[PDB]
RNA sequence: UUGUGGCAGUCAAGCGUUCAUAGCGACAUUGCUUUUUGAUUCUUCGAUGUCGGCUCUUCCUAUCAUACCGAAGCAGAAUUCGGUAAGCGUUGGAUUGUUCACCCACUAAUAGGGAACGUGAGCUGGGUUUAGACCGUCGUGAGACAGGUUAGUUUUACCCUACUGAUGAAUGUUACCGCAAUAGUAAUUGAACUUAGUACGAGAGGAACAGUUCAUUCGGAUAAUUGGUUUUUGCGGCUGUCUGAUCAGGCAUUGCCGCGAAGCUACCAUCCGCUGGAUUAUGGCUGAACGCCUCUAAGUCAGAAUCCAUGCUAGAACGCGGUGAUU
RNA sequence: UUAGUGACGCGCAUGAAUGGAUUAACGAGAUUCCCACUGUCCCUAUCUACUAUCUAGCGAAACCACAGCCAAGGGAACGGGC
RNA sequence: UACUGAUAACCGCAGCAGGUCUCCAAGGUGAACAGCCUCUAGUUGAUAGAAUAAUGUAGAUAAGGGAAGUCGGCAAAAUAG
């Protein structure tokens, strides 16, 4: 769950 | 061409063969083989490296 | 090499890359040189320029005289602790890495030479061959 | 993006594919340009790697620091006792190339040269040229209009030779054959000379002479299957890659969407057939012939052979080739030497070489001795002896 | 799409001692490009893994260098402008997460760019951009801040294709020697000596062709030598323990140390890296058009790191040949 | 040397129990430099064991419209199909 | 009131390298229930065989240089009683 595409 | 002599072993040295190593006060060694090489840089005495013409003359081996 | 390098050089194996500090055999007052360029050197991706014993360096000075520090100076590699093949066949090494300081065409700094030169350096620079005592 | 920083492609792509040859004896895909005006000689010779050694030589080049000097160079010898041919076929010219039209072959076929027709010749009742034999004891006839086809035509002829196999110590007990292209002139003469030479030996002395250059063309070492770091010489990723760093990282771009054929890529390394070209001829010598291992300053009477012999090949007890330098292949390889296709003077071909001495240490090991006298002398008497 | 950015043209008031165009070039104007940034919102929100760097390949040319040339306010040397040309190369570092930038130094040169702003089941994760925490400012407060700071899990390929290598049925069988369509292709650059303190130049300064010796980068092999590697657990030595001692050995996840053949291997070692034709630019021949002149219109000479061959690497597994034996 | 340290200060927007300025000792805290050390790197090579590999036995899963060679074109403006 | 008390008797969907309270405790080396070897006692269980390609995981060694690597000396080495 990456939190990267923001 | 000149054979030269091991300043280790004396064993006689052919060309191409061997190593030379120059010290800090210009003298110079010739070694035959890393054997007598590595003897000489762990600071071993030819005279008691039972081996060596240097300890079978001291030795009167084959004198 | 090039400017006051009267002559050619033979390739002999490279020990020295930048980064490299060698003892100083001259006068001068210097006691190492850090090796930070090579002339005559080639360009190849993430490869060191590396000097061998003959080569005309771009050196400071680390350890020495203030006068001589925190500046950039010519030097000449006279001893490389690496061992070279010569055509004779006979690979021989030293046992420490030695220069000069000189200028850009090759005269030295100082007057003395401490310890032998190589013939290659020598025969290369001639007033490192006058300098030098003892040359092998 | 452009790439931030220039570098050039690992590896040569006129090399390619990095597969298997085909066989293990490399062909020649090219005999030096005819002149038909020269005697008939043969173009190459076939001969088996054995070691290499060190020469001690004086060095002829005005200009260089060490002119008139001694140096030191590594050598490589080829084992080359003489072929036997047995059989010419000629090649014409056509729109789609040189067509071979007929072979003819000589009467008696030797065991080890009808052994590269079987595979298993053990089991066999050797029936081998048994019929194209007694095609001969009429007295010419089957034969004699087959070389006069080849006289009437072919512009090209090559003559058929085979190795004397039993000659080496290789235990492989089966010659190899081969083609080799004849360059004299006259191909009436080419052929008269091939068929006085059927069942009759050629020496490596009557196709090379001392001094010149030559091609060693072999099949090079195998290496099995390696990977892209030893195989093209790439880059190492650094220590912290995950799933490997003996690797290359980008095989390419998101567009041509496919592997490019120019990418490193894992393989197979080695058993590749290569030319090597330029290799000075150091000694051709002699079989029936002590001291071939000596020279005008040496004067020991001493074989090429070192002590212990040549590892993993043996003696030299036939004629061989000292060649300058390294070529393709290993020990026990067959080799096949090629004359020149140009002329090089190049001021290096031309300098006349005078051996001074030659290493015959052993080299299996660090070698003090150049002959089993020499040590006797510098060891004294030993336990063993009396 | 191209305002903005970048690049290139036309014109020629003037600059350039004189002289518009050697080199520049205002006032104006015609365009190209899409490596800038914007404009837009067509596709994607039941997810196309965002910065940068590392790694690797290819491509473009708007050519930095190298080859060949033309022009100059080109005497020489150095430099500038331009052309054919992308064949070959275009680095090592300090600081910054950086792209960018700036300095040091070498260099023939340190040219610009594209490939989903190439490339995360290729890496990394320094930065941005979850959650913890500190500061400053704002806010009554909870809290906010392209403001700063520190800490912060990077998953799966065994599938298809592609790529690299490796087998293989069927062309009567089997074996040997070959051809060569097609595809690929590679070598590169510099210094020193000499030419010569010569040409040139008042002098200061100061070349070039040929030739020789070496070197740079690249590539292909090789292991005679040097070096490295060591389960040759080959020889010796050392510790602790066990086999009553001795000899000889076991265990210490290869116990440690020195030497160490063989093999593998290193610009850390050595060897090698071909010569012919057709051309570009450009310079010329004859020679009209245009009774002259004109390299050009017909025709033609020489000519580049260019192209095609020579050569080098595979060998079509549905391309071919010759030969041997054929129960 | 966009780093670090020491100084300067009209400080976008420092500042006093929102604690201010110091601070020996301590810190798996953040940072810069130096010595030593090193395969981090120049620049890679080699060895060992377990894997992978081949065999006997055993034997899943993810995923799956249909499937699987490319260039250009157009097209939901980047196709395996047209 | 038997028995296990755990790399198979408990809990983790299971005969799971995890977790789960405690008693007794030989000789040597050595400061030492450290590490290493051994006696008593207990195991000899874990799918095997054949080879030794690439890439890996774990362990290591490397001439000359010596942080030039990288965001960063991460990792490893060096030191060590
Ligand atoms: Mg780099
Ligand atoms: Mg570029
Ligand atoms: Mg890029
Ligand atoms: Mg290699
Ligand atoms: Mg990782
Ligand atoms: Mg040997
Ligand atoms: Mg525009
Ligand atoms: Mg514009
Ligand atoms: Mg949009
Ligand atoms: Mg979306
Ligand atoms: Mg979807
Ligand atoms: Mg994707
Ligand atoms: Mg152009
Ligand atoms: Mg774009
Ligand atoms: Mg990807
Ligand atoms: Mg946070
Ligand atoms: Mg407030
Ligand atoms: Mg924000
Ligand atoms: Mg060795
Ligand atoms: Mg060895
Ligand atoms: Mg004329
Ligand atoms: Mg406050
Ligand atoms: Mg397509
Ligand atoms: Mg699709
Ligand atoms: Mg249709
Ligand atoms: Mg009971
Ligand atoms: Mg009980
Ligand atoms: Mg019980
Ligand atoms: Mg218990
Ligand atoms: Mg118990
Ligand atoms: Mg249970
Ligand atoms: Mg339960
Ligand atoms: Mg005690
Ligand atoms: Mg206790
Ligand atoms: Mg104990
Ligand atoms: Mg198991
Ligand atoms: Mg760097």
């Amino acid at each position: 769950e990456s939190w990267m595409e923001r | 061409m000149k054979v030269e002599i091991d300043s280790f072993s004396g064993a006689k040295i052919y060309p191409g063969r061997g190593t030379l190593f120059v010290r800090g006060d210009s003298k110079i060694f010739r070694f035959q083989n890393s054997k007598s090489a590595s003897l000489f840089k762990q600071r071993k005495n030819p005279r008691r490296i039972a081996w060596t013409v240097l300890f079978r003359k001291h030795h009167k081996k084959g004198i | 090499s090039g400017n006051g390098a009267q002559g050619t050089k033979f390739r002999i194996s490279l020990g020295l890359p930048v980064g490299a500090i060698m003892n100083c055999a001259d006068n001068s007052g210097a006691r190492n040189l850090y090796i930070i360029a090579v002339k005559g050197s080639g360009s190849r991706l993430n490869r060191l320029p590396a000097a061998s014993l003959g080569d005309m360096v771009m050196a400071t000075v680390k350890k020495g005289k203030p006068e001589l520090r925190k500046k950039v100076m010519p030097a000449i590699v006279v001893r490389q602790a690496k061992s070279w093949r010569r055509r004779d066949g006979v690979f021989l090494y030293f046992e420490d890495n030695a220069g000069v300081i000189a200028n850009p065409k090759g005269e030295m700094k100082g007057s003395a030479i401490t310890g032998p030169v190589g013939k290659e350096c020598a025969d290369l620079w001639p007033r490192v061959a006058s300098n030098s005592g003892v040359v092998v | 993006s452009h790439r931030k920083y220039e570098a050039p492609r690992h590896g040569h792509l006129g090399f390619l594919p990095r597969k298997r040859a085909a066989s293990i004896r490399a062909r020649v895909k090219a005999f030096p340009k005819d002149d038909r005006s020269k005697p008939v000689a043969l173009t190459s010779f076939l001969g088996y790697k054995a070691g290499m050694t060190t020469i001690v030589r004086d060095l002829d080049r005005p200009g260089s620091k060490f002119h008139k000097r001694e140096v030191v160079e590594a050598v490589t010898v080829v084992d080359t006792p003489p072929v036997v041919v047995v059989g010419v076929v000629g090649y014409v010219e056509t729109p789609r190339g040189l067509r071979s039209l007929t072979t003819v072959w000589a009467e008696h076929l030797s065991d080890e040269v009808k052994r590269r027709f079987y595979k298993n010749w053990y089991k066999s009742k050797k029936k081998a040229f048994t019929k194209y034999s007694a095609k001969y004891a009429q007295d010419g006839a089957g034969i004699e209009r087959e070389l006069a086809r080849i006289k009437k035509y072919a512009s090209v002829v090559r003559v058929l030779v085979h190795t004397q196999i039993r000659k080496t110590p290789l235990a492989q007990k089966k010659a190899h054959l081969a083609e080799i292209q004849l360059n004299g002139g006259s191909i009436s003469e080419k052929v008269d000379w091939a068929r006085e030479h059927f069942e009759k030996t050629v020496a490596v002395d009557s196709v090379f002479e001392q001094n010149e250059m030559i091609d060693a063309i072999a099949v090079t070492k195998g290496h099995g299957f390696e990977g892209v770091t030893h195989r093209w010489g790439t880059k190492k990723l650094p220590r912290k890659t995950h799933r490997g760093l003996r690797k290359v990282a980008c095989i390419g771009a998101w567009h041509p969407a496919h592997v490019m054929w120019s990418v490193a890529r894992a393989g197979q390394r080695g058993y590749h057939s290569r030319t090597s070209i330029n290799h000075k001829i150091y000694r051709v010598g002699k079989g029936d012939d002590e001291a071939n291992g000596a020279t005008s300053f040496d004067r020991t009477k001493k074989t090429i052979t070192p002590m212990g012999g040549f590892v993993h090949y043996g003696e030299i007890k036939n004629d061989f080739i000292m060649v300058k330098g390294c070529i393709p292949g290993n020990r026990k390889r067959i080799v096949t030497l090629r004359k020149s296709l140009y002329t090089n003077t190049s001021r290096k071909a031309l300098e006349e070489v005078s051996l001074k001495w030659i290493d015959t240490a052993s080299k299996f090991g660090k070698g003090r001795f150049q002959t089993p006298a020499e040590k006797h002398a510098f060891m004294g008497t030993l336990k063993k002896d009396l």
